[PDB]
């Protein structure tokens, strides 16, 4: 999808 | 009676300058943390490790992996939301995170309106000058399943600006 994470990048 | 225009910083990148105003009145802790890391040269040498056209460009990780970085205090800090601070225009600057109160040093700049981030990520700034540089960043050849730019693009160093009305 469209998230801004730090480590576990998701959809 | 004087006026204080607040603080702002200029990111000196391999493809141009980006000037960012920092909302220190609304998001104080996020502001101090950003300015402090900026002054310690922490971001000097950082690359934009994830660039998604139409979405956002992310950076702020020394290690360049994607799970590195920390706050000047060396411990993740709380979020700072404001009903008047939202990802509604191209150029908002916010803190990435792995859930509530996990703010460190990684941050991103939006390429356009991104309403689904509101109230979930601390917005603490806005690109006031150097929009051109944002276009260069967006139209950059990137990977495909990692969005890692093909060619590394860095943040050479950072200039801190004081009150413009001093």
């Amino acid at each position: 999808x469209l998230l801004v994470t730090a480590g576990l990048v998701l959809a | 009676s004087r006026v204080d225009g607040g603080m702002s910083v200029t990111l000196h990148t391999d493809v141009g300058d980006i000037k960012i105003e920092v909302f220190c009145e609304r998001t104080p802790k996020t502001c101090e943390n950003f300015l402090a890391l900026c002054a310690s040269n922490y971001y000097n040498g950082c690359i934009f490790h994830r660039n998604i056209k139409g979405f956002m460009v992310q950076t702020g990780d020394p290690t360049g992996t994607g799970r590195g970085g920390n706050s000047i205090w060396g411990k993740k800090f709380e979020d700072e939301y404001s009903e008047y601070l939202k990802h509604n225009v191209r150029g908002v600057v916010s803190m990435a995170n792995n859930g509530p109160n996990t703010n460190g040093s990684q941050f991103f700049i939006t390429y356009g309106k991104q309403p689904h981030l509101d109230m979930k990520y601390t917005v603490f700034g806005k690109v006031i000058d150097g929009l051109e540089t944002l276009d260069e960043l967006e139209k950059l050849p990137v990977n495909e399943k990692t969005y890692r730019p093909l060619n590394d693009v860095h943040i050479k160093d950072i200039t801190i600006h004081a009150n413009p009305f001093a």
